[PDB]
């Protein structure tokens, strides 16, 4: 829930080494490693709303 | 009870689709077994002829 704390947001194109604990139509419980390849989008890099 | 219902559906939906598998593969196992006996017979022609 709250491990991590840095002062800045990274933007950058990144992952998250992150595993669920899911359960498929047949009951299966199996947990998967997932990664997530995430980045953030602006599409004007000045606006202090956007920003 | 309620949760055992759910898995004996999907596994009786399974099996009969296991069982299509068999029956179309039956199905035309006959039928090669057909045209290979048919392609046999259209040269035991030639045997018997020649015989």
């Amino acid at each position: 829930p709250h491990a991590r704390r840095a002062l800045c947001l990274l933007l950058g194109p990144d992952f998250f080494t992150d595993v669920i604990t899911i359960e498929t139509a047949d009951h299966a419980r199996l947990q998967l490693q997932l990664a997530y390849n995430w980045h953030f989008e602006l599409k004007n890099r000045n606006d202090p709303a956007e920003a | 009870l309620a949760i055992e219902i759910t898995t004996n559906s999907q596994e009786a939906a399974a099996k009969h689709e296991a069982q299509r598998l068999e029956q179309e593969a039956r199905g035309r196992l006959e039928r090669q077994k057909i045209l290979d006996q048919s392609e046999a017979e259209k040269a035991r022609k030639e045997l018997l002829e020649l015989e």
